């Protein structure tokens, strides 16, 4: 048993991270006060559960997590809320300026402030772990703090555990729920700074969720609550085999394995189906074959983007629920011969497929409806890198008139430093397109 | 086409199917860079005192 | 929390304050003894913003009154909440300004300075983590204008890390006939342009020109201008006073409007426009909201939005709405009327729905916009400067108080320059 | 009102169209780089299809089809034809052809086995490579002249006994216009055009490019007899049909339309699950010119896809309204009997 730290950075981070551990509780039988009345090992064990609870004496199971929010607003939620009870207050760190929406301000200014305190709270819990495995951080592209801090703690993280795996769950920018003009400026930053830095990456376009909201759940205008919900189901499934028993995705360092065979095109595209409206009385349970099949829908991925028009270097299936592998042969055999599915001449065209029999647990009082079988997809296709041409000409309008870059430079940055991010950018679609276009 | 690695266990089981085979900084430099940082944020600071005194 | 220190300077500066904590109090259920008697948390979860508490849970206004004559602070006194302000917060003197900026600047003011600046101190040293601060004042005077300005500079030079807000109001002779109203807006202006970081132009001409023409008020009062104020403040300072996710603070609402340091003067706007006692029985649905407020004849700056283009835009709704309405309303100005904004600044368009409505209205929008327009209000300011200047008119009143013709000549160069940059970036296309 | 923007100054049919939307009084033009638009007439080339489909309250459709180049690059027409399971080797109208490269994946060695078959075996061996072209039967003129080019180039097999219209013994090639819409209805435009050589076809000298290559621009620069026979060597329908009864006792419909309706649809619809916008996040409509040759025993062979087709003058007003109606109004309809052939399939 290997263990896993959680870090939530930011708002989105931070809320995000609610959404999931409040999830991984309903899943593991653990209560709000800690209690796992199942686990009969008390105070501590070797347990799947255990790369992502720590145990009392007294049979509390503690998430192995840090929040770090630059303000206290978002984290005193936590402090408040539901699981007050589950985290100790050494885990929940907050400052009293934020890095209002700025890059410069999160990195330089606002988070050179509470660096050490933080990397202090995570050796607390690394010194705690008979072998930790690594880390997987949550935050967004576009926060001042989720963009700035992050990168400063993932380039301190390599330096004080160098052969430690650094995941993460980074919230892509949609203006439909944005806050900020500058976003652009503050994912670009960021995705040069972490790129050297991070070994597995999994983007969530806020639009692509919001989309699925709107469409799958009837929800007229989706709230984070809304979108939280939906991502820690995402998040979940992929958490799935370091949590419980498997062969498939046991540790991070398999992620890379399996997921990442080029270091920079570290960004797998999540599909997840079948997401369903809980107001909804009847519902037509779904097949392995329809639930396959949605995860080479455009609508049901986390991205939007056309794998078609690019290449698979890996892909993989992650099933929940009343599914046998016979079934999943069948479904993907079907739809071979009428996707459009090319892989890269150098990787052999196949799926690593894991099954998990617990279906999905859904949160009560929640949006999604409870069903009999649900899949994720992880497949690195080239066509998320439509993702970063969409990013990368924003920011390009912008930095074209130096529009906000005094913001910026007031806080220490300098120029070269945006164009020295944006060549880093350019350098990272030109690999993409080297490796999945032939003309 | 080709099924291996099939691991069965009570939580659930995993294997592949195969349809065709195939054809860092040190702790000094980031202190530096962001000391150099507030050396620049000193610097304008200054500058606009130095103004205001003005 | 966030705490946010306000000044009022000068009889303008002071009147419009004034109508703002009684609008804002009541809409935080707090009444003139500084009591709560309200029905929503909403209304004190953010209220150390802009009051501080105190023994009984008392809610003292962070504000501090202003005046180098006694007359209008006697009138906040007297007037319905002139309770409610702290009594060392009063500071002022005898001899005004008399509508002359260097007075306010240079002579008068400098002696009254130190006074405010001690106050501004206290307030400032219990704040648990002070935002910024915010002036309400005229150009056209003494006080506001020429003191204002002192103190703007004073304080960014103790507080240079803070931000400096203001709701400056633009001179016009359709509400005054001083002649020399043009000469301390210009030098007032340049002040601005270097010292703070968001301005509000709230220009009398647009004022009385929405109270004549729209509210069909024959004879406006301050009172009628002022009431259009108090309701855009109100709105302007919303997203502050209230939980929500955008433009929450200062310095959030300075990164996503200022682009370019200089260019940090709105438009403000809104919409229902209100006679002052008039009652609004049907309620607006969303669509009008969104095409009144980004109308002309809605803006508290008497400027063409049509005539310049959109750096930024922050829209704010109040009252019970679908949120989707909103949403889709938003995207429909957007799109239809793209051409007036700058292609280069994607989503530079950022909409807040606060469900508290103001004070007799159901449903109200406020618009607050960053348009190269702007440069119509200080090109007018600028024609009238040099009407005078030319032929050194009225500059005795200055020179006598020590000042020299050059820094007349580099605030009017100044001005210049803020128009021809707004010009410079209404020009420019994303190739 | 509906919004565009125009990225492709070059495009005649667009031009036209760009010209029709704006006379309706409910479209408006804006600058090319704007993203607030409904309809992108989009650049030939690095057309930004993962920008389209992204901004929130906008229907975001565009004038080409992501993939399409597959079908319109004369390398990957052969590839995509011996490559796909659909078209198979069951494809009896396309000519003969090889991918070949410059010597500086590839199939030269194989084209060099069916070539010496050809040799030993008597029977016609003229064949053709990709202005810019050769017709010649020694094998090692045309890999030479490939390798001089530098370019990659396909040996397609030359139609030795083609159609020749009387009188003249001219050589031609059948111009057809598809439109596909969002919903991937296959529209071929009931006008095509016969764009005739306006020399005899010499059996003898192939270096006489003119009475063998039946390119418009190449007859009204070289050609000797341009325009004796029919205005601008463009004969139409009505007047082919009419010939075609007179000398072959047939019809345009059933000795070659039927055929063409059968390429047009093989082709399109073996791409469409490639290509198909039916559930994305923008939706893509595409004008096509299909070339075919008729050969001897009214047997049509198809030469070429072409992606940003141009039209005749004579048709540039009916088929541009088309699209319009079809294409464009369909997915944004205007406020307050068909030129097209709908191709069925399922
Ligand atoms: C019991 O009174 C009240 O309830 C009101 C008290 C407020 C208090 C206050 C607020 C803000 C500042 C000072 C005081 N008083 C006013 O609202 C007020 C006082 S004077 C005034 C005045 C303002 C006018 C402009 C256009 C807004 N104004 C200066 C004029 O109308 C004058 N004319 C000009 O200046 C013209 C002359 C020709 C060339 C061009 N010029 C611009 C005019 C007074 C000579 O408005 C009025 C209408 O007086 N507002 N209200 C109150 O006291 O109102 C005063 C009043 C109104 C009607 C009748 C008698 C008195
Ligand atoms: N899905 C999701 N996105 C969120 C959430 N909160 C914020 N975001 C997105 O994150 C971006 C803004 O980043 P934030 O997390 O709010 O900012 P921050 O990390 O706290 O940084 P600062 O406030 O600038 O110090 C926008 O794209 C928001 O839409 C959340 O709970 N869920
Ligand atoms: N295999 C073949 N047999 C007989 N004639 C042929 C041929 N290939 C080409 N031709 C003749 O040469 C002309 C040009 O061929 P092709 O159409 O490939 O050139 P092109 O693509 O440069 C012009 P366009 O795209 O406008 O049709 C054809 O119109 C046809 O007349
Ligand atoms: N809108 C508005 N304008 C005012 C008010 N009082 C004065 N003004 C304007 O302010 C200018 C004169 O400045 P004032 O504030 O009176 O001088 P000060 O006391 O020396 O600052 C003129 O343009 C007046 O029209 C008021 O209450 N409301
Ligand atoms: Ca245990
Ligand atoms: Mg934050
Ligand atoms: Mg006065
Ligand atoms: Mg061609």
């Amino acid at each position: 048993m290997r263990e896993c730290i959680s870090i939530h950075v930011g708002q989105a981070g931070v809320q995000i991270g609610n959404a999931c551990w409040e999830l991984y509780c309903l899943e593991h039988g653990i209560q709000p006060d800690g209690q796992m009345p199942s686990d009969k090992t008390i105070g501590g064990g070797d347990d799947s559960f255990n790369t992502f609870f720590s145990e009392t004496g007294a049979g509390k199971h503690v998430p192995r997590a840090v929040f770090v929010d630059l303000e206290p607003t978002v984290i005193d939620e936590v402090r408040t809320g539901t699981y007050r009870q589950l985290f100790h207050p050494e885990q929940l760190i907050t400052g009293k300026e934020d890095a209002a929406n700025n890059y410069a301000r999160g990195h330089y200014t606002i988070g050179k402030e509470i660096i050490d305190l933080v990397l202090d709270r995570i050796r607390k819990l690394a010194d705690q772990c008979t072998g930790l495995q690594g880390f997987l951080v949550f935050h967004s592209f576009g926060g001042g703090t989720g963009s700035g801090f992050t990168s400063l703690l993932m380039e301190r993280l390599s330096v004080d555990y160098g052969k430690k795996s650094k995941l993460e769950f980074s919230i892509y920018p949609a203006p439909q729920v944005s806050t900020a003009v500058v976003e652009p400026y503050n994912s670009i930053l960021t995705t040069h700074t972490t790129l050297e830095h991070s070994d597995c990456a999994f983007m969530v376009d806020n639009e692509a969720i919001y989309d699925i909201c709107r469409r799958n759940l009837d929800i007229e205008r989706p709230t984070y609550t809304n979108l939280n919900r939906l991502i820690s189901q995402i998040v979940s499934s992929i958490t799935a085999s370091l949590r419980f028993d498997g062969a498939l995705n046991v540790d991070l360092t398999e992620f890379q394995t399996n997921l990442v065979p080029y270091p920079r095109i570290h960004f797998p595209l999540a599909t997840y189906a079948p997401v369903i409206s809980a107001e909804k009385a009847y519902h037509e349970q779904l097949s392995v074959a329809e639930i396959t099949n949605a995860c080479f829908e455009p609508a049901n991925q986390m991205v939007k983007c056309d794998p078609r028009h690019g290449k698979y270097m890996a892909c993989c299936l992650l099933y929940r629920g009343d599914v046998v592998p016979k079934d999943v042969n069948a479904a993907i055999a079907t739809i071979k011969t009428k996707r459009s599915i090319q892989f890269v001449d150098w990787c052999p065209t196949g799926f690593k497929v894991g099954i998990n029999y617990q279906p999905p647990t859904v949160v009560p009082g929640g949006d999604l409806a409870k069903v009999q079988r649900a899949v994720c997809m992880l497949s690195n296709t080239t066509a998320i890198a439509e993702a970063w041409a969409r990013l990368d000409h924003k920011f390009d309008l912008m930095y074209a008139k130096r529009a906000f870059v005094h913001w910026y430079v007031g806080e220490g940055m300098e120029e070269g430093e945006f164009s020295e991010a944006r060549e880093d950018m350019a350098a990272l679609e030109k690999d993409y397109e080297e490796v999945g276009v032939d003309s | 086409m080709e099924v291996i690695e099939l691991n069965k266990c009570t939580s659930g089981q995993s294997f592949e199917v195969i349809l065709k085979p195939p054809s860092d900084p040190s702790l000094e430099e980031i202190q530096k860079k962001l000391e150099a940082a507030e050396e620049r944020r000193k610097y304008q600071e200054a500058e606009l005192l130095k103004h205001l005194a003005e | 929390m966030r705490e946010i220190v306000h000044i009022q300077a000068g009889q303008c500066g002071n009147q419009i304050g004034a109508k703002f904590w009684e609008v804002i109090s009541d809409e935080h259920g707090i009444d003139p003894t500084g009591s709560y008697h309200g029905d929503s948390d909403l209304q004190l979860e953010r209220i150390n913003v802009y009051y501080n508490e105190a023994a009984g849970n008392k809610y003292v206004p962070r504000a501090i009154l202003v005046d180098l004559e006694p007359g209008t602070m006697d009138s906040v006194r007297s007037g319905p909440f002139g309770q409610i302000f702290r009594p060392d917060n009063f500071v002022f003197g005898q001899s005004g300004a008399g509508n002359n900026w260097a007075k306010g600047h240079y002579t008068e003011g400098a002696e009254l300075v130190d006074s405010v600046l001690d106050v501004v101190r206290k307030e400032s040293e219990s704040c648990d983590c002070l935002q910024g601060f915010q002036l309400t004042h005229s150009l056209g005077g003494g006080t506001g204008s020429g003191m204002g300005t002192l103190l703007i500079s004073k304080i960014r030079e103790e507080y240079p890390d803070r931000i400096m807000n203001t709701f400056s109001v633009v001179p016009s002779p359709k509400v005054s006939d001083t002649v020399v109203e043009p000469y301390n807006a210009t030098l007032s202006v340049h002040q601005l342009v270097e010292n703070t970081d968001e301005t509000y132009c709230i220009d009398n001409e647009a004022l009385y020109d929405i109270c004549f023409r729209t509210l069909k008020l024959t004879t406006p009062t301050y009172g009628d201008l002022n009431h259009l104020v108090s309701a855009t403040m109100s709105g302007v300072t919303t997203c502050l006073r209230f939980p929500g996710q955008l433009n929450a603070d200062l310095r959030k609402l300075a990164v996503n409007m200022v682009p370019f340091p200089r260019l940090h003067f709105f438009m403000p706007g809104f919409a229902p426009l209100t006679s002052r006692g008039s009652q609004q029985y049907r309620a607006l649905t969303v669509p009008e909201l969104t095409q009144q407020m980004f109308d002309a004849k809605n803006m508290m700056a008497a400027c063409d939005p049509r005539h310049g283009r959109y750096l930024t835009v922050a829209a704010v709704f109040r009252g019970r709405m679908s949120m989707k309405e909103v949403d889709e309303q938003m995207l429909n100005v957007q799109n239809k009327n793209s051409s007036y904004f700058v292609e280069w600044i994607p989503n530079n368009v950022k909409t807040a729905v606060c469900d508290i409505p103001p004070r007799g209205l159901k449903m109200s929008a406020t618009f607050i916009g960053n348009s190269t327009a702007i440069q119509e209000l200080f090109k007018r300011i600028s024609e009238q400067f040099t009407a005078m200047f030319r032929r050194k008119a009225f500059l005795h009143w200055y020179t006598g108080e020590g000042m020299d013709e050059m820094e007349f000549t580099e605030a009017e160069s100044n001005m210049n320059d803020l128009v021809s940059e707004y010009q410079q970036y209404q020009d420019a296309t994303a190739d | 009102m509906y919004t565009f923007v125009v990225r492709d100054e070059n495009s005649s049919v667009y031009a036209e169209v760009s010209r029709l939307l704006l006379a309706t009084g409910q479209w408006k033009r804006l600058r090319k780089d704007n993203p607030r638009f409904n309809l992108m007439l989009g650049e030939r080339n690095r057309l930004p299809f993962g920008r389209l489909g992204h901004e929130p309250g906008l229907v975001q459709l565009v004038n080409y089809y992501r993939g399409a180049d597959k079908l319109c690059r004369k390398a990957s027409l052969v590839k995509l034809i011996k490559t796909s399971p659909e078209l198979s080797e069951s494809c009896t109208w396309f000519p003969e052809s090889y991918v070949i490269y410059p010597t500086n994946t590839d199939e030269r060695e194989v084209f060099l086995a069916a070539y010496n078959r050809r040799r030993e075996g008597r029977e016609g061996n003229v064949w053709i490579a990709k202005e810019g072209i050769l017709i010649s039967s020694e094998a090692s003129e045309l890999l030479d002249f490939i390798d001089e080019q530098g370019q990659v180039h396909v040996i397609q097999k030359y139609l030795e006994k083609p159609l020749l219209l009387e009188p003249g013994h001219r050589k031609f090639d059948i111009r057809s216009w598809v439109l596909v819409d969002h919903l991937y209805n296959i529209y071929l435009y009931r006008e095509g055009v016969l764009r005739t050589s306006s020399e005899p076809y010499n059996s003898a000298n192939f270096q006489d490019k003119t009475c063998h290559l039946t390119n418009h621009c190449i007859q009204k620069e070289y050609s000797k007899n341009y325009g004796r026979y029919e205005e601008g060597n463009e004969m139409f329908f009505e007047e082919f049909n009419q010939y075609l009864m007179d000398a072959l006792n047939t019809t345009l419909e059933n000795s070659i339309l039927l055929q063409i309706k059968h390429i047009i649809r093989s082709c399109l619809m073996c791409i469409e699950p490639a290509i198909s916008t039916k559930h994305l996040h923008y939706q893509s409509f595409q004008l096509f010119g299909f070339d075919f040759m008729v050969d001897e025993e009214l047997k049509v062979w198809l030469i070429e896809v072409n992606g940003a087709p141009a039209c005749a003058q004579k048709l540039y007003a009916e088929l541009c309204q088309g699209i319009v109606d079809v294409a464009i109004s369909s997915v944004f309809p205007l406020a307050d009997t068909s030129i097209f052939i709908k191709l069925h399939h399922h």
